[PDB]
RNA sequence: CGCAAGACGGACCAGAGCGAAAGCAUUUGCCAAGAAUGUUUUCAUUAAUCAAGAACGAAAGUCGGAGGUUCGAAGACGAUCAGAUACCGUCGUAGUUCCGACCAUAAACGAUGCCGACCGGCGAUGCGGCGGCGUUAUUCCCAUGACCCGCCGGGCAGCUUCCGGGAAACCAAAGUCUUUGGGUUCCGGGGGGAGUAUGGUUGCAAAGCUGAAACUUAAAGGAAUUGACGGAAGGGCACCACC
RNA sequence: CCCAUGAACGAGGAAUUCCCAGUAAGUGCGGGUCAUAAGCUUGCGUUGAUUAAGUCCCUGCCCUUUGUACACACCGCCCGU
């Protein structure tokens, strides 16, 4: 079920991990990123909204990632951590660690860590107003 | 009465300027004014370096780090603890704290 | 209904020949009903691959981008894309107390290869400065900047793709530039940043044969 | 993984919400030369043996 | 009441009588 | 906690400076001492101005105390502070000297010094501390 | 993986620079400007401050065009609340962008007119010039750049001080003031009514400039000291706290 | 005092009290009240532990700096229809 490899050596595919503060999407695609392996959010583990973006999600989401992926025959993973973005907050959000830590106790093999995440030169307005969020 | 020299902010000899964005609240306060901090922090946490480590490919692969400037109006400052007020003449010191 | 996963065929990506590992990893897509081609969906695909995994022993924040155009026998045919550097590198020399240099040049090369490459450069502080800042005046950083221009569409402009990845590997630019740069003002952190691909000429199977060993 | 035993060398402060847990430092019974801060739950004092179930997670310093 | 304010509502009646004399 | 009180430890001193010669380090003695040459109305604190006295002895075994001042061990302490070595450690026989001082001397009439070398200057001017 | 449309020039970016002030940050070219420094050039009092009269003048707003990505007054909803015509969320008009005409107002602030002289120190920093060992580009030549040690001048500032001032906070100017006079412009005279009414004037409009009185009132106000309080930050303590 | 009768109650929800050693808790005994009288209280012994040797998390209460337009002192002061 999947390539023909040696024991020895270990097939590659990256993992988008997307950190918002809403939620967290571990997002298994090929190498070249145009075919995807396994997608599977924390809203697809967790039913109730406040834990949509919670560790616990995260780790739920990426041990089912990390299984998916396992029994599709690649046991090496490229890692690229996302945040939001843009003019919005740079800082990924609390589910990225807590993602990563279960795709690595899942029995995935780490390849090589990376953070992309979008910095605009100079962005467009920030949606809060002059004064800002006042909650 | 004035509480500050500098007003609270380091504009000296010019008029204006350019607004920055709270990175909490999202405020326009002016960069010389608003509070700022360079945080350099490890991708992984010491709790999840072990597991990293382990589960690596390469040999001394040495994890990412993070590198965030992050942009505070005075009340965000405040409210988060990341700047503290103090007395009439502790306020003069410039010294950055040890840490 | 029934997983697309069993109907998808996979394939192996091979790196040129200026890169010593050629073998960079597989690539799995759909089998051929029709319209449809394994082949056709198979070609515009661009991979990052850290230079690390391309070389042996080479720096490993430089990354190159390979473009695959041909694919005969389960097997991907990529050439050069473009080049960039990782992101904690860039953040990592960006400090507070020195002038950064940036230019760029849309330059093409013999093989008609039209290219655009951003050089960045960083002023150095001297073994006894006092001083805390390091900043070149605006003269000197449009002199810095004329010299990297120049340096760029000399060693871009006389050469062909294959030679122009192989002086990118080691990065020789960025130390001739800091060479040059000397006398203006001493430069520290001098790398080509970006290569990105502007324009290619038409599609030839002999000089990709070539280039893939 | 095993279970291994490690010797408490030094107690190093109090930690928890209420005060109850003991931050320690324990050195391991066999290797005696690999060390780690971990929190023990209970009157702990010189040169007592804790076995650890897990034994590869650290303490958080004070 | 702030100034500001003040300010405002005696525009508003200004308004007002100007558009009333007409 | 045995922290003592003011009242104890300023009786201790003044019992000390007083009668430095009559104590000495056991507390049985020490506290007879104290209720022969004092008036404490109560045992305890007689107990405990012995027992911080057998303290204070033990401190002033080792060196000095901020507290007591004893007349006639000072004399003593200066005698000890008499140290003085056998050749003076300002009688050398070759002293060090830099150009600039040198032409001072020479500035002075004292040009014909002999003891003197002129050693070398520095070459770099980096004195300070860098800013940052 | 590409294409497009508009906006914006992050990090570098500083108690740094420039401009009369509003204000000014991707590369390159062109255009005319400008301070300081240098100067054994030149004129020879040509100067300082300014009723009248002029140029510029953030943002918002008004007429026309063009464009309309993001954000977003108004508005329509969803929440929260006893109520919410708000704070939070969704959408979203005018606007936000460019050109051409109006508007001339800001806590347009250093809440401190401009010119000139005198009166303490110290270390830095930006520009220009003058010196000096010694390191670097180079490999050798003088160079000229990058540091290093000083000096001078004009700046943005900082620390310090029993200069002296001040109600004090504080100020090296807010000092050289009853030991009261260097020159000169604006302007205040208890608090409200009120920057209101009215007249004039400018403006398409919104509004701008000028600007009262009747009447009312013993205070309003400024700095600083103690308490009390706080939904501010730190510590400390207690089985009438907790574990 | 005697003989009869023989209810709920099968360990108690939210929520709370008091406790660090001869202690808590069981168990009686005295004093007071008292003509008649202790399920109360105040003392006394008798049997006799679990757990802890810590912390500001809750609850208070102290400080310290800071803000105030409060000073009858936040149960203050104060604004507009
Ligand atoms: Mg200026
Ligand atoms: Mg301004
Ligand atoms: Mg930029
Ligand atoms: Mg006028
Ligand atoms: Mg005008
Ligand atoms: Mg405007
Ligand atoms: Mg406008
Ligand atoms: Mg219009
Ligand atoms: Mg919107
Ligand atoms: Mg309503
Ligand atoms: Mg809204
Ligand atoms: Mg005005
Ligand atoms: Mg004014
Ligand atoms: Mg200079
Ligand atoms: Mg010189
Ligand atoms: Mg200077
Ligand atoms: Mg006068
Ligand atoms: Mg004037
Ligand atoms: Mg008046
Ligand atoms: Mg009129
Ligand atoms: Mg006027
Ligand atoms: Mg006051
Ligand atoms: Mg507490
Ligand atoms: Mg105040
Ligand atoms: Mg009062
Ligand atoms: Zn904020």
């Amino acid at each position: 079920l999947g390539p023909q490899v040696a024991e020895g050596e270990n097939v590659f595919g990256v993992c988008h991990i997307f950190a918002s503060f809403n939620d967290t999407f571990v997002h298994v695609t090929d190498l070249s990123g145009k075919e995807t392996i396994c997608r599977v959010t924390g809203g697809m583990k967790v039913k109730a909204d406040r834990d949509e973006s919670s560790p616990y999600a995260a780790m739920l989401a990426a041990q089912d990632v990390a299984q998916r992926c396992k029994e599709l025959g690649i046991t090496a993973l490229h890692i690229k951590l996302r945040a939001t973005g843009g003019n919005r907050t740079k800082t990924p959000g609390p589910g990225a660690q807590s993602a990563l830590r279960a795709l690595a106790r899942s029995g995935m093999k780490i390849g090589r860590i990376e953070d992309v995440t979008p910095i605009p030169s100079d962005s467009t307005r920030r949606k809060g107003g002059r004064r800002g969020r006042r909650l | 009465t004035k509480k500050r020299r500098n007003n609270g902010r380091a504009k000296k000899g010019r008029g204006h300027v350019q607004p920055i964005r709270c990175t909490n609240c999202a405020r326009c306060v002016p960069k010389d004014k608003a509070i700022k901090k360079f945080v350099i922090r490890n991708i992984v946490e010491a709790a999840a370096v072990r597991d990293i480590s382990e589960a690596s490919v390469f040999d001394a692969y040495v994890l990412p780090k993070l590198y965030v400037k992050l942009h505070y109006c005075v009340s965000c400052v405040i409210h988060s603890k990341v700047v503290r007020n103090r007395s009439r003449e502790a306020r003069k010191d410039r010294t950055p704290p040890p840490r | 209904v029934v997983d697309p996963f069993s109907k998808k065929d996979w394939y192996d990506v091979k790196a040129p020949a200026m890169f010593n590992i050629r073998n960079i990893g597989k690539t799995l897509v759909t089998r051929t009903q029709g319209t449809k081609i394994a082949s056709d969906g198979l070609k515009g695909r661009v991979f990052e691959v850290s230079l690390a995994d391309l070389q042996n022993d080479e720096v490993a924040f430089r990354k190159f981008k390979l473009i695959t155009e041909d694919v005969q026998g389960k097997n991907c045919l990529t050439n050069f894309h473009g080049m960039d550097l990782t992101r904690d590198k860039m953040c990592s020399m960006v400090k507070k107390w020195q002038t950064m240099i940036e230019a760029h040049v849309d330059v093409k090369t013999t093989d008609g290869y039209l290219l655009r490459l951003f050089c960045v450069g960083f002023t150095k502080k001297r073994n006894n400065q006092i001083r805390k800042t390091s900043y070149a005046q605006h003269q000197q950083v449009r002199q810095i900047r004329k010299k990297m221009m120049e340096i760029m569409t000399r060693e871009v402009q006389t050469n062909d793709l294959k030679e122009v990845v192989n002086k990118l590997i080691p990065d020789s630019i960025g130390k001739d530039i800091e060479k040059a740069c000397q006398s203006i003002y001493p430069l520290h952190d001098v790398f080509v940043r970006k290569v990105k691909m502007l324009k290619k000429p038409k599609f030839e199977l002999g000089k990709l044969m070539e280039l893939h060993g | 993984q095993p279970i291994k035993l490690a010797r408490v060398t030094k107690v190093l402060g109090r930690t928890g919400s209420q005060g109850q847990c003991t931050q320690v430092r324990v050195e391991f019974m066999d290797d005696t030369s690999r060390s780690i801060i971990r929190n023990v739950k209970g009157p702990v004092r010189e040169g007592d043996v804790l076995t650890l179930l897990e034994s590869e997670r650290e303490a958080r310093r004070l | 009441m702030r100034a500001k304010w003040r300010k405002k509502r005696m525009r508003r009646l200004k308004r007002k009588r100007r558009k009333m004399r007409q | 906690g045995r922290v003592r009180t003011k009242t104890v430890k300023k009786a201790a001193r003044v019992i000390i400076e007083k009668y430095y010669t009559r104590l000495g380090n056991d507390f049985h003695t020490n506290k007879r001492v104290c209720e022969e040459i004092a008036i404490i109305p109560s045992k305890k604190l007689r107990n405990k101005i012995a027992g911080y006295v057998t303290h204070l002895m033990k401190r002033i075994q080792r060196g000095p105390v901020r507290g007591i001042s004893i007349k006639l061990q000072e004399e003593e302490r200066e005698r000890r502070d008499n140290y003085v070595p056998e050749v003076s450690a300002l009688d050398q026989e070759i002293i060090e000297v830099d150009p600039d001082t040198k032409e001072m001397l020479k500035l002075l009439d004292f040009g014909s010094l002999s003891n003197l070398q002129v050693t070398q200057p520095t070459v770099g001017m980096n004195f300070k501390t860098p800013r940052g």
